[PDB]
């Protein structure tokens, strides 16, 4: 019956969420990942993945499922009416940690398109061998970041789109190269070296960069798209860090289409009436990776987001992405087919390559209740439909029925086909985009004195009567 | 195997006529194509490469066009020393081909 007017501007969360003194700690156990650093190996006949690609250049987005605090247990003096107000979690402290030695992570594939070097010479030879490309290896560039948001982060790349139908003269033409931005998966790589172009739907020779980024897309986060949205979602504490350097100077194959103008050089004679190259790819190199500036195992907290919402986690969810390439060791492994021969050989020992990574996450969550009297109800539904739809405020349909018969023996010839054959949503829409699930349904702890981060948060704020004087001195 | 056939014997032309020699290719070769004049007593001699760029010491009265699979070579103002043999030739430098880039002749001009 005639609801009041809704405010045309958005607002911070200080006005409509409450803050109590009830804190909880949630830390996952240990997370390990082993595989090959270059390509996911597969059978020669068909697709099946024996080892996963694991190298220290991926994105490693995490997905934290939180317990629903509308049926959750508390100590005394925490009360609410479930017909009037509901509850939601808010993070105040977060840590990302790794225990490893400190590595480098070089790469290079045996068919790299190099012609010559253009740093010194004595006489340039126009050579043009059929595929004269040669193995050259290189270093990369070190980067770090941490992004914490309620929804996944957003990166970008430079790709290819359809041009205007004006002129079509040759299959050897140039694309338009428009800019698009997508959602970030778990396995997309970053290089702040060659940069954000997918080397598959843009480069057909696929011999431009090393092979760890040759069948995939090298993305890069935005930092403009994720701050210009009017809510303050998807990131609220970012810490950027990287270093770079240039090492060597080379040449591509040289089949130039964008020709040089005439009125730029002077024509000579003899061997001096040609072109050497115009296309130059340089190599990157991360240098001096010293472990005093590493933005890790340091428990930073939150008092202010850069956006409008604080660490309120709608939908009982949370996302963490960390990027590291400082622990990029490589493990030269080898094993021998026969040990009895008392002389070493060519082919008696055959070798492999592996890469590993170890993570650990710890959080500090804070309780937040939200009262709802007819005004924020209009606001929350307009923020996102699923936030109001995860709580039932409508009464029952006319047939409710006994929810699902639940047959006992699910695989037989007696019953018909069962178990979720027509899948009506209710699921996450982001099911088609993979992540790393971290199940924290019953990881929580009400006390936090005997926890490795819990005293570090407790020492920072006031600890007066909170610890308690269990059995005394005299 | 990219093949240029050139099954075309040249027609009798007078002084100042225009001749359209057409060289068609089965596979797409890009723009990499050459042309030559062969006087029947001496070494062969080239006019144009990449179907648009002419060589040194050659007048600009020879023309070059064509892209993709079919190409041409036209000129006008036929002199007395244009009685020679002509040949179109690709540059796809493949291995399993047996090209010989053959075909082409030119009558004695009246």
């Amino acid at each position: 019956y005639l609801p009041p007017v809704p405010v045309s501007k958005v607002v911070s969360t200080d006005e409509y969420v409450a803050r109590t003194n009830i804190y909880y700690h949630a830390g996952t156990s240990r997370l390990l990942a082993v595989g090959h650093p270059y390509f996911p190996i597969k059978k020669p006949n068909n697709n099946k993945i024996l080892v996963p690609k694991v190298s220290g250049l991926q994105y490693r987005v995490f997905r934290i499922h939180l317990p629903d605090p509308n049926k959750f247990g508390f100590p005394d003096t925490s009360f609410y009416n479930p017909d009037t107000q509901r509850l939601v979690w808010a993070c105040v402290g977060v840590e990302v940690g790794r225990g490893q030695p400190l590595g480098v992570g070089i790469s290079g594939h045996p068919l790299l398109n190099k012609l010559d070097d253009t740093e010194n010479a004595s006489a340039y030879a126009a050579n043009a061998g059929v595929d004269n490309r040669e193995c050259i290896s290189m270093d990369y560039k070190q980067t770090q970041l941490c992004l914490i948001g309620c929804k996944p982060p957003i990166g970008e790349h430079w790709g290819k789109g359809s041009p205007c139908t004006n002129v079509a003269v040759n299959p050897g033409d140039c694309p338009p190269l428009e800019l698009i931005n997508t959602v970030i998966q778990d396995g997309d790589m970053v290089d702040t070296g060659f940069g954000a172009m997918d080397f598959t739907t843009l480069q057909a020779n696929k011999s431009e960069v090393p092979l760890d980024i040759c069948t995939s897309i090298c993305k890069y986060p935005d930092y403009i798209k994720m701050v210009s949205e009017p809510y303050g979602d998807s990131l609220f504490f970012y810490l950027r860090r990287e270093q770079m350097f240039v090492r060597h100077l080379f040449n591509r194959a040289g089949a130039v289409g964008e020709n040089v103008p005439d009125d730029l050089y002077i024509k000579g004679s003899g061997s001096t009436a040609n072109l050497a190259s115009s296309n130059y790819f340089p190599t990157p190199s991360g240098s001096m990776v010293t472990s005093d500036a590493q933005i890790f195992n340091k428990p930073y907290w939150l008092q202010r987001a850069q956006g409008h919402n604080n660490g309120i986690c709608w939908g009982n969810q949370l996302f963490v992405t960390v990027v590291d390439t400082t622990r990029s060791t490589n493990m030269s492994l080898c094993a021998a087919i026969s040990t009895s021969e008392t002389t070493y050989k060519n082919t008696n020992f055959k070798e492999y390559l592996r890469h590993g990574e170890e993570y650990d996450l710890q959080f500090i969550f804070q309780l937040c209740k939200i009262t709802l009297t007819a005004d924020v109800m209009t606001y929350i539904h307009s923020m996102n439909s699923t936030i109001l739809e995860d709580w039932n405020f409508g009464l029952q349909p006319p047939p409710g029925g006994t929810l699902e018969d639940t047959y006992r023996f699910v695989t037989s010839q007696a019953i018909a086909c069962q178990k979720h054959t027509p899948p009506a949503p209710k699921e996450d829409p982001l099911k088609k985009y993979t992540f790393w699930e971290v199940n924290l349904k019953e990881k929580f702890s009400a006390d936090l004195d005997q926890f490795p981060l819990g005293r570090k948060f407790l020492l920072q704020a006031g600890l007066k009567a909170k610890p308690k004087f269990t059995l005394g001195k005299r | 195997d990219p093949m240029l056939t050139q099954t075309a014997a040249s027609v009798e032309v007078a002084v100042g006529g225009t001749v359209t020699i057409k060289c068609q290719a089965s596979q797409s070769i890009g723009g990499y194509l050459s042309w030559y004049q062969q006087k029947p007593g001496q070494r062969p001699k080239l006019l144009i490469y990449r179907a648009s760029t002419l060589a040194s010491g050659v007048p600009s009265r020879f023309k070059g066009s064509g892209s993709g699979t079919e190409y041409t070579l036209t000129f006008s103002g036929v002199e007395c020393a244009d009685a020679a043999a002509y040949y179109c030739q690709q540059g796809y430098t493949s291995s399993d081909i047996n090209n010989a880039f053959g075909g082409g002749t030119e009558v004695v001009v009246k």
